[PDB]
């Protein structure tokens, strides 16, 4: 119910080795206060 | 004492508001901020590379 838009998102494998799924990622969101 | 006011010069304000007033301002100022920002930016890439080299 807030004005958090998200935009350009990414992620990918954590682990160096891959031994274990897991999935790091970084979403970009936004809020438009006024001036 | 002084009364409900005072008598009538009022006495004496020409002590009290004048080591007062004050110096009021009073500052009806420095409130809270939009703030403000600048913008970009500048290109179109070109092409030598990267198309060749890919």
């Amino acid at each position: 119910r807030r004005i958090v838009n998200v935009n350009n998102i990414k992620f990918d494998s954590a682990k160096l080795k891959n031994e274990k799924v897991v999935l790091q990622s970084e979403f970009q969101a936004t809020t438009f206060r006024f001036v | 004492c002084e009364e409900p006011p005072a008598p009538a010069p009022p006495p004496a304000k020409p002590k009290a508001a004048a080591a007062v007033p004050v110096k009021a301002a009073p500052t009806e100022t420095g409130a809270q901020a939009a703030p403000s920002y600048s913008y970009v930016y500048n290109p179109v890439g070109k092409r030598d590379p990267f198309r060749s080299p890919i």
